[PDB]
C-alpha cells in the first residue's frame, strides 16, 4: 500500500469521523433539544394539515377558506424559520468544528497529492482540485477537494440511515427560508 | 469621533503617537512599563487630544442637555374641547443655535475679508484695523493667528494661559459674544414671526386658548417671557460656549452646543412626526 | 522565539542562464535530516555533517529550505570536511535549485533547536504509537520564519575597476606591461566570500609591486624605460566583465593609444598566495625573442636560482570560445590578441578552492606570499632593466635592503581585504573598498582612474539579486494533536466544573452540618 | 494550531461563566441586562480608577520592585469593593441573587477589558505559549474571587450582622482586598515560576472561598 493510496484511505476515514462528529455535535444541540422535536413535529402536522386542505379545497372554497389557507402558511413558515434558525445554531458549531478539521488537515497533508483525478477539472474547480499541491498535473487531486467530496457523499447518507436527516416536509418548507 | 477613536500614526519628534485619545491610552498602557505616567500623559498631552479633554467634553455635553431641558410652560385650552390641557413649551434657548449661526458666520465673512484685504493691501492702516496675521508654526500644524486688530480681538484664546497673558483680549472677546448672541436672538424673533403676536396667532389658528384669557391676553403674556426667554438664553449660550473653550472641549464649545441643540431638535421633530 | 542571521545561496543570471536559489521566503517548520518527510520542512544540516548526496536527497524530496550551520572557526574545522564542501560547491552553484539554501553562523541557542528537532525526528520511530503520540504531543516543535521579502534582480549594478599608471622614461610611446588583478571575490554566499587567497593574495602583490616600481621610478637613476600600468579588475568571477569593459573603452577609442600598440605583455595574478608550486598559464606558447618568452626565461631562472623550493611549471591552456565562461583572465586578451598570461598556484582554474566560502586568510601564509611576490618582482625587474643580457648574474636579488618587500605590510593589505567580504553583488561604486583601494593606487600610481561597466538593459550579460542577508526567526510551538488533547482535558474540567456547581447544595449542607456540630461542641 | 490554541484559550475562560450563570438560576430570573448594568459600573470604576492614580501617584523611577506602587494599587482596589455595593443595592433580589449577578457582571467585564484583546492577538500567534493557559485559568480563579468579595461585601453591609461577625468580616474583606499584592509580592520574592503562581492564586482563592462560604452558612443559621 504506496504512501498515496494510505493517504486517500485515511482522507477517507477522516471524512467519515468528521460526518459522525457533526451528527453528535447537531444532535447534542438540536435533536435532542425539545424545542426542536417540538418545532419539528409541529411543522409536519401543518404540512400535512395543508396539503389535505389544499386537495380537499376546491375553488368554490371561498375567501375564508383561502384566507385560513393563508394563515396556515404563515403560521408553518413562522415555525420552519424558527425551525431553521434552531439548526443554524447547529451549522455554526460545525463551522467552528471545520475550522478545527482544516487546520488539522494541513497539519498532516500539506503539500502532499492523495489521489490521482481520472479526468482534467475544469478550471474554475482547478483552485480547489490543485490546492496547495505542487506540480503541473491538474489531474493531481487536493486534500480540500478530496474532502469535500467524501463529506457530501458520507454526511447525507448517515444522516438517512441514522434517521436524522431533516423531514421532506422541511426541506420543502426550508427551500422558502 | 475621529479625534476620539483615530487609528492614524502622527510621527511627534519623540515617537509615533496615535491621533485618537483613546487609541494613543490603550497603546501606551500597553506598551510602557509605567503605566500610571503613561496615563497622566494621555490625560496631559501638549500635542495631541487629550482623555482630559474628553472627559471636559462630555461634562459640556451633560451640561448643555441639562440647560436644554429648562423650560417654562404655558397652560393652554382646547376653546372647542372641555377638559384638554395642553403646555406650550418656552425654552429657554428659544432662538435655538441660530444667534451662533449668525454670529459664527459674521465672524467667519469678517476674517476671510481680513485675510483678503492683508493678502492683497499689506501696510494699509484699515487693514491693520481689520486684521494682522501671522502664521504660528509652534512645533505644531501651521495655524495663522491674528496678532493685532479687531479680528485678534474675535479670536477666541487658545487656553487659560493665553488668558491670564492677555486679560484684555480674554474680556473683549467674551463681552463681544454676549452682546452678539443677546443681539442676534432679539434680532431673530422679530425676523423669524416667532415674537409672541405670531405665536398667538398661530394658538388662534390652532383653536387653542388659554384659560380664562383671550387670545389679546395671550399676546401680552407670551411677550413678557419671549423676549426675556429669548435675550436671557442667547446670553446664557454665549457663556457656555466661552465656558467649554476655556475647558478645551473636543470640537470646540461651539460646535458641542450645536450638535446638541440640533440633535435635540432633530428628536423633537422625530417624535412629533412619530 | 530565537532570531538569527542566515545567509542565503547566491541568485545571479549570467548569459542568461539562471544559477543558484530563487526563493528566499521561508515559513516552515524545522527538520533534521533524518526526519522521513522533509517536504515544505526547514532542514538543518551541520557543516561536519553536511554531505551532497543528503543535499540532494533534500532537494529530491522538496525540502522547504535548507539551512547549514557552519562552524565559528574555519580554521578550526577540519581540513578535509572544508575540501569536501569546496569540492561540492561548485557543483551546487551549478545547479539551479528552488528551494532556498542558507548558511547560518552557529549559536548555542541554534544548536540547541538543531539537537532538540534531531532528538524528535528520531524518537518517532523507535516507539509504539502510544508512546510516539505522546512524546509529539509533549514535544517543542520548532517553525522557522525568514523577515525578508522575495528577492528580485538589480537592474543597475555597476562593476568598478581601477588603473593607474606608471609612465618610463622616453614617455607613453615605450613599451607598456600590464599587471592585472581582479579584486571580487567569488562564493557559495557572497556575504562569506571573503576571498582571501582568490585573489586577496593577487591584489596584495600587485599592491606591493605598484610600491616597488612606484619607488624605482621616483628616481632618475633608477628609472625604467617601461610604462607600467596596474590594473584592478572588478567582475573577475563574472566572466572578467570589468576587464572587457576596460580592454573596449582602450582599444576601440583612438585616443587611448597605450594599448593598440606597446603592450609588451599582461602578467595576471590569480591566487598567488599559497602553495609551492607555481603555474604560468598561456593560451598560447610564447615565440622566441618575445618579450614574454623573455619574462617566462626570467621567471624559470629567478625560480630555479633563487628559489629551488618553488615548482615552477608552464601550464598551455587552449583558449575555447565555446565556453560561456573564460579559464583565465589572460584568455580575453589573448582575444583581443594582446600577449597575456597568468600566474597561479592553481593547477586548474576548476579548484574548488579558486571559489569557495572556505578561503580565508588563516589559509594564506604570509611567508609564501611574501616569497611569491619577491619572486614576481625580481623576475619583473630582470626584464624591464634587461639585467641578464648585462651579465647580472639570477642568484643575486635587486630586492635586497631598501627595497625588501615588506611582510608587515602585506600582512595589513590582506587583513585589510578579508575584513569584509568582496563579492561583487557587494561591492558598491562608493564602497570603503573600492576608495580605499582608489587611495592606495593614488599614492604610488599617477593618472589613476575608476572604469564602471554596466549590464545593458537589453542583453544584461550578469543579472544580480538582493536578499543575500536575512533574518530567520525560530517559534517554538506545539502539534495539533497537543491541542486536540488539550481540548478534551479542558472538555473534562468543564464538565467537572458543571457537575460541582450542580452539586454545590450538598457541599453548602454539609457546611452546615459542620458549623451546627462546632456550635454543639 | 494557532487557531486551535486560541479556541481552547476563550473557550476555557468563557464556558465557565455561562455554566454558572446558567445554573445559578441567574438565566431564570433575566438577570443579563443587570449582569450588562454591573458590567458597565466595572467599566466606570475601573476609569475612576485609573483617574485616581495618575492625577495622584507620580512614577517611580527606582528599578527595584515597586512595593509601595503595589501597595497604593492594592489600596486602590478598594474602589472595586465600592462598585461591587453600589451594584447590589442597585440591583434588587435575594442576597445570594445580588452577589451572584454583581459577581458574574464584574468578572465578565473584567475578562473582556483584560484578557480578550490579548487572548485574541498572543493566542493566534504563531508561538505557543503556556501564559494564555495559565491566564485563562486565572479568570475563573478572579470570578470565584469576585464571588467572595461581593458575598462578603453583601454580609458586611447587611443591617442585622452581629458585631461579633463584623471584624471577620472586615478582616477577609482585608485580605480579599490585599491578596492580588500579597501574591505578587510572594511571586517576586520567592521567583516562583508561573505554574507555582496560579496554584498558589489558586489555593489562596479556595481558602478564602470557603471562609467566607463558612461565615455566610453562620450568618444566615443565627438569623434562621
Amino acid at each position: 500500500m504506496s504512501t498515496m493510496f494510505a493517504d486517500t484511505l485515511l482522507i477517507v476515514f477522516i471524512s467519515v469521523c468528521t460526518a459522525l462528529l457533526a451528527e453528535g455535535i447537531t444532535w447534542v444541540l438540536v435533536y435532542r433539544t425539545d424545542k426542536y422535536k417540538r418545532l419539528k413535529a409541529e411543522v409536519e402536522k401543518q404540512s400535512k394539515k395543508l396539503e389535505k386542505k389544499k386537495e380537499t379545497i376546491t375553488e368554490s372554497a371561498g375567501r375564508q377558506q383561502k384566507k385560513k389557507i393563508e394563515r396556515q402558511e404563515e403560521k408553518l413558515k413562522n415555525n420552519n424559520r424558527d425551525l431553521s434558525m434552531v439548526r443554524m445554531k447547529s451549522m455554526f458549531a460545525i463551522g467552528f468544528c471545520f475550522t478545527a478539521l482544516m487546520g488539522m488537515f494541513n497539519s498532516i497533508f500539506d503539500g502532499r497529492v492523495v489521489a490521482k483525478l481520472p479526468f482534467t477539472p475544469l478550471s474554475y474547480i482547478q483552485g480547489l482540485s490543485h490546492r496547495n499541491l505542487l506540480g503541473d498535473d491538474t489531474t493531481d487531486c487536493s486534500f480540500i477537494f478530496l474532502y469535500i467530496l467524501c463529506t457530501m457523499s458520507i454526511r447525507q447518507n448517515i444522516q438517512k440511515i441514522l434517521g436524522l436527516a431533516p423531514s421532506r416536509a422541511a426541506t420543502k418548507q426550508a427551500g422558502g427560508f | 469621533v475621529w479625534k476620539a477613536f483615530s487609528p492614524t500614526t502622527v510621527n511627534t519628534g519623540r515617537g509615533m503617537e496615535f491621533e485618537g485619545a483613546i487609541i494613543a491610552l490603550f497603546h501606551l498602557l500597553a506598551t510602557r512599563t509605567d503605566k500610571v505616567r503613561a496615563l497622566r500623559e494621555a490625560f496631559y498631552r501638549q500635542n495631541l487630544p487629550n482623555l482630559m479633554n474628553l472627559i471636559a467634553t462630555i461634562f459640556v455635553f451633560a451640561v448643555v442637555i441639562y440647560f436644554q431641558g429648562f423650560r417654562v410652560d404655558l397652560p393652554i385650552k382646547s376653546a372647542r374641547y372641555r377638559g384638554q390641557y395642553n403646555t406650550y413649551p418656552i425654552k429657554l434657548f428659544y432662538t435655538s443655535n441660530i444667534p451662533i449661526i449668525l454670529q459664527s458666520a459674521l465672524v467667519s465673512n469678517l476674517y476671510v475679508i481680513s485675510q483678503m484685504l492683508s493678502a492683497r493691501f499689506s501696510g494699509n492702516l484699515l487693514v491693520s484695523l481689520l486684521g494682522t496675521w501671522s502664521d504660528t508654526s509652534s512645533g505644531g500644524p501651521a495655524r495663522a493667528y491674528p496678532v493685532g486688530g479687531l479680528c485678534h480681538y474675535l479670536s477666541p484664546p487658545e487656553s487659560f494661559g493665553s488668558v491670564l497673558e492677555d486679560p484684555v483680549h480674554a474680556v473683549v472677546y467674551i463681552v463681544f459674544m454676549l452682546g452678539s448672541c443677546a443681539f442676534f436672538s432679539k434680532t431673530w424673533i422679530e425676523v423669524s414671526g416667532s415674537s409672541a403676536k405670531d405665536v398667538a396667532k398661530q394658538l388662534k389658528e390652532q383653536q387653542m386658548v388659554m384659560r380664562g384669557h383671550r387670545e389679546t391676553s395671550m399676546v401680552h403674556e407670551l411677550n413678557r417671557y419671549i423676549p426675556t426667554a429669548a435675550a436671557f438664553g442667547g446670553l446664557c449660550i454665549g457663556a457656555l460656549s466661552v465656558l467649554a473653550d476655556f475647558l478645551g472641549a473636543i470640537g470646540s464649545g461651539t460646535g458641542i452646543l450645536l450638535a446638541v441643540t440640533i440633535i435635540y431638535q432633530y428628536f423633537e421633530i422625530f417624535v412629533k412626526e412619530q | 522565539a530565537h532570531e538569527f542571521t542566515v545567509y542565503r545561496m547566491q541568485q545571479y543570471d549570467l548569459q542568461g542562464q539562471p544559477y543558484g536559489t530563487r526563493n528566499a521566503v521561508l515559513n516552515t517548520e524545522a527538520r533534521t535530516i533524518d526526519a522521513d518527510v522533509l517536504s515544505r520542512r526547514c532542514v538543518l544540516m551541520r557543516l561536519l555533517d553536511f554531505s551532497y548526496e543528503q543535499y540532494q536527497k533534500a532537494l529530491r524530496q522538496s525540502a522547504g529550505a535548507v539551512v547549514i550551520i557552519l562552524p565559528r572557526a574555519m580554521a578550526a574545522v577540519p581540513q578535509d570536511v572544508i575540501r569536501q564542501f569546496m569540492e561540492t560547491e561548485p557543483e551546487m552553484l551549478a545547479m539551479e535549485t528552488v528551494v532556498p539554501v542558507y548558511f547560518a553562523v552557529e549559536d548555542e541557542a541554534l544548536l540547541s533547536i538543531y539537537e532538540q528537532t534531531q532528538a524528535a525526528s528520531a524518537a518517532q520511530g523507535s516507539a509504539s504509537a502510544a508512546e510516539v503520540l505522546l512524546h509529539t504531543a509533549t514535544a517543542n516543535g520548532f517553525q522557522m520564519v525568514t523577515s525578508g521579502v522575495q528577492s528580485k534582480a538589480v537592474s543597475d549594478w555597476l562593476i568598478t575597476s581601477v588603473e593607474g599608471r606608471l609612465t618610463g622614461l622616453g614617455g607613453e610611446d615605450l613599451p607598456t606591461i600590464v599587471i592585472v588583478a581582479h579584486y571580487d571575490a567569488f562564493g557559495v554566499a557572497p556575504w562569506l566570500s571573503h576571498g582571501a587567497d582568490s585573489n586577496g593574495s593577487g591584489i596584495s602583490v600587485l599592491l606591493e609591486l605598484a610600491r616597488l616600481f612606484s619607488r624605482l621610478y621616483t628616481y632618475k637613476r633608477t628609472h625604467a624605460a617601461y610604462n607600467l600600468l596596474f590594473f584592478a579588475s572588478g567582475g573577475g568571477k563574472f566572466n572578467y566583465q570589468g576587464t572587457k569593459r576596460w580592454l573596449e573603452d582602450n582599444l576601440d577609442h583612438t585616443d587611448s593609444s597605450l594599448l593598440q600598440d606597446n603592450v609588451a605583455f599582461v602578467l595576471c595574478l590569480d591566487t598567488v598566495g599559497r602553495g609551492d608550486s607555481l603555474h604560468l598559464h598561456v593560451s598560447k606558447p610564447p615565440r622566441e625573442g618575445t618579450l614574454q618568452h623573455a619574462f617566462l626565461r626570467e621567471l624559470e631562472a629567478v625560480a630555479a636560482h633563487q628559489f629551488p623550493e618553488v615548482r615552477f611549471s608552464m601550464v598551455h591552456k587552449k583558449i575555447n570560445l565555446a565556453e560561456d565562461i573564460l579559464a583565465w583572465e589572460h584568455e580575453r586578451f589573448a582575444i583581443r590578441r594582446l600577449p597575456a598570461f597568468t600566474l597561479s598556484h592553481l593547477e586548474s582554474h576548476r579548484d574548488g578552492q579558486r571559489s569557495s566560502i572556505m578561503d580565508v586568510r588563516s589559509r594564506v601564509d604570509s611567508k609564501t606570499l611574501t616569497r611569491n611576490t619577491r619572486l614576481i618582482a625580481e623576475a619583473l625587474t630582470r626584464v624591464i632593466y634587461n639585467l641578464t643580457e648585462k651579465g647580472t648574474p639570477p642568484d643575486m636579488p635587486v630586492f635586497t635592503e631598501q627595497m625588501q618587500i615588506q611582510q608587515e605590510q602585506l600582512d595589513s593589505v590582506m587583513d585589510w581585504l578579508t575584513n569584509q567580504p568582496r563579492a561583487a553583488q557587494l561591492v558598491d561604486k562608493d564602497g570603503t573598498l573600492l576608495s580605499t583601494l582608489e587611495h592606495y593606487l593614488s599614492r604610488y600610481l599617477k593618472e589613476v582612474k575608476q572604469h564602471h561597466i554596466k549590464a545593458d538593459k537589453r542583453d544584461p550579460e550578469f543579472v544580480f539579486y538582493d536578499q543575500l542577508k536575512q533574518v530567520m526567526n525560530a517559534y517554538r510551538v506545539k502539534p495539533a494533536i497537543f491541542d486536540l488533547l488539550l481540548a478534551v482535558c479542558i472538555g473534562a474540567y468543564l464538565g467537572m466544573a458543571y457537575t460541582a456547581v450542580q452539586h454545590f447544595d450538598l457541599l453548602y449542607k454539609t457546611v452546615q452540618r459542620l458549623l451546627v456540630k462546632a456550635k454543639t461542641q | 494550531m494557532t487557531l486551535f490554541h486560541f479556541g481552547n484559550c476563550f473557550a476555557l475562560a468563557y464556558f465557565p461563566y455561562f455554566i454558572t450563570y446558567k445554573c445559578s438560576g441567574l438565566s431564570e430570573y433575566n438577570a443579563f441586562w443587570k449582569c450588562v448594568q454591573a458590567g458597565v459600573t466595572y467599566l466606570f470604576v475601573q476609569l475612576c480608577k485609573m483617574l485616581f492614580l495618575a492625577t495622584f501617584f507620580p512614577t517611580w523611577e527606582g528599578g527595584i520592585y515597586d512595593f509601595i506602587g503595589e501597595f497604593m494599587k492594592a489600596s486602590v482596589d478598594v474602589a472595586d469593593l465600592i462598585g461591587l455595593n453600589l451594584v447590589m443595592s442597585r440591583n434588587a433580589g435575594k442576597g445570594e441573587y445580588k452577589i451572584m449577578v454583581a459577581a458574574l457582571g464584574w468578572a465578565t467585564a473584567e475578562l473582556i477589558m483584560s484578557r480578550c484583546i490579548p487572548l485574541w492577538v498572543g493566542a493566534r500567534g504563531i508561538e505557543f505559549d503556556w501564559k494564555y493557559i495559565q491566564m485563562s485559568i486565572d479568570s475563573n480563579i478572579s470570578l470565584v474571587h469576585y464571588i467572595v468579595a461581593s458575598a462578603q461585601v453583601w454580609m458586611i453591609t447587611r443591617y442585622d450582622l452581629y458585631h461579633t461577625f463584623r471584624p471577620a468580616v472586615l478582616l477577609l474583606m482585608f485580605l480579599s482586598v490585599y491578596k492580588a499584592f500579597v501574591m505578587e509580592t510572594f511571586v517576586h520574592l520567592c521567583s516562583l515560576g508561573s505554574w507555582t503562581a496560579l496554584l498558589a492564586r489558586a489555593v489562596v482563592t479556595g481558602l478564602l472561598a470557603l471562609s467566607t462560604l463558612a461565615l455566610y452558612v453562620a450568618v444566615v443559621n443565627v438569623h434562621s
